[PDB]
C-alpha cells in the first residue's frame, strides 16, 4: 500500500463507525421520548375510569 | 502498521457502543419515570372527584 | 490446505474480531501467485476496510 491510501481508508472508515454510533443512540432515545407518553397516557386512562 | 490501524478504529467502535450503552439507560429511565408521572395525576383526580363528592 | 482450514490453535483481538459491534474479521485464502496482487487491491474490494490489516 501506499502512505496515501492508508489515510483515505481510515478517515473515511472512522467517519462511518461515528455516524452509526450517532444514528443508533440517537433512534433509540428518540424512541424513549414516545414510548413514556404511551406508558403514562395508558397507566392514566384505564385507572381514570376506575376512579369515575 | 497492523496493530495501529486496528487497534484505534476497534476503540472507536469501544465509544460508539458506550454512547448507544447510554441511550437505552435513558430508554430504561423513561420507562420507570413513566409509571411514576401516571401516579401523581391519578391521586390529583382521585381528590378532585372526592372534592364534589364532599361538597355534595 | 485452505478449504477447510481455518486458525484457532491460536486466537488473537487483532487479528481475529466477531464480537465488537462494527467490525468482523473475514479470512481470504489466496493462491501464492496472486499473493502481491492480494495486498495491492484488497483496500479497494470493497469499501471501509481497517488498513493496513492485509498480513499472512
Amino acid at each position: 500500500l501506499t502512505p496515501n491510501q492508508v489515510n483515505d481508508e481510515l478517515n473515511k472508515m472512522q467517519a462511518f463507525i461515528r455516524k452509526e454510533a450517532e444514528e443508533k443512540a440517537k433512534e433509540i432515545q428518540l424512541k424513549a421520548d414516545q414510548e413514556y407518553e404511551i406508558e403514562k397516557t395508558n397507566i392514566v386512562r384505564n385507572e381514570t375510569n376506575n376512579i369515575d | 502498521s497492523q496493530k495501529n490501524g486496528i487497534a484505534t478504529l476497534l476503540q472507536a467502535e469501544k465509544e460508539a457502543h458506550e454512547i448507544v450503552s447510554k441511550a437505552r439507560k435513558y430508554r430504561q429511565d423513561k420507562l420507570k419515570q413513566a409509571k411514576t408521572d401516571a401516579a401523581k395525576e391519578i391521586d390529583s383526580y382521585k381528590i378532585q372527584k372526592d372534592k364534589e363528592l364532599k361538597e355534595f | 490446505d485452505l478449504s477447510v482450514r481455518s486458525l484457532h490453535d491460536i486466537v488473537k483481538p487483532e487479528d481475529f474480531v466477531l464480537n465488537s459491534e462494527h467490525l468482523t474479521t473475514v479470512l481470504v485464502a489466496v493462491p501464492k501467485s496472486l499473493k502481491s496482487d492480494f495486498e495491492k487491491s484488497y483496500e479497494t474490494l470493497s469499501k471501509n476496510v481497517v488498513p493496513a490489516s492485509a498480513s499472512v
